Parts: structure tokens; sequence; C-alpha cells
């Protein structure tokens, strides 16, 4: 049906450009939110992390 | 974001370093000679600071 074909095309396009998407999202986060990309180390231990 | 958001870390570190150095300037004992109490027994008034 139409639903299966649309989802197959979307999945192919999403998987083909996964790595570029992730890298661009990291660039946006790095240049807009913070340069300390620590998903972990949020309760590990509180150490100084400068933003220069 | 404006212009003062991204300089906060460096400015805070500058303020902290200046405060620490001011503490060093104020609370550090100055340079005075090390004397045994028997080395200057009876000569205490000579090292007061007068030029007599």
């Amino acid at each position: 049906n139409r639903l299966e074909s649309i989802l197959s095309r979307f999945d192919a396009d999403w998987t083909a450009s996964d790595e570029a998407r992730r890298e661009a999202k990291n660039d946006l986060f790095f240049s807009r939110v913070s340069q300390w990309d620590d998903w972990l180390s949020q309760y590990t231990t509180l150490q100084y992390r400068g933003q220069f | 974001e404006g212009v003062v958001r991204l300089t906060k870390d460096g400015q805070r570190l500058r303020n902290m370093i200046m405060s620490f150095n001011a503490d060093i300037v104020a609370r550090t004992p100055k340079k005075k000679p090390f004397f045994w109490p028997e080395q200057i027994a009876g000569f205490e008034h000579m090292y007061d600071g007068n030029d007599d």
C-alpha cells in the first residue's frame, strides 16, 4: 500500500544520511548550546569545565 | 545570546584569580629576619625599626 512504500522510502533516506545528520546536529549543538558534549558526567563528579 | 553570555567563564576566573592574589598580598607575612630569643637578648630595641 501507499503507507508501506512511503515508510520504506523515508527509512532508506533516513538511514542513508544518518552520519551526516548526526555530525551536523553536533555542530549545531557545539556552536549554539555548549562545547562540553557530555551526555554522561552529569552526576559522576562535579569538576570545573570552562567555556573559553 | 547577547555578547556578555560567552565571556562569563573567563571574567569569573579573572575575578577569582585577582581575589586570590589580593588575599596573598594581604594575609602573607612580610619578610622579617629569623632570630633566636637568646641571639637578641637585651638588644631588642635595636631592631625595632628606628635609625638611632
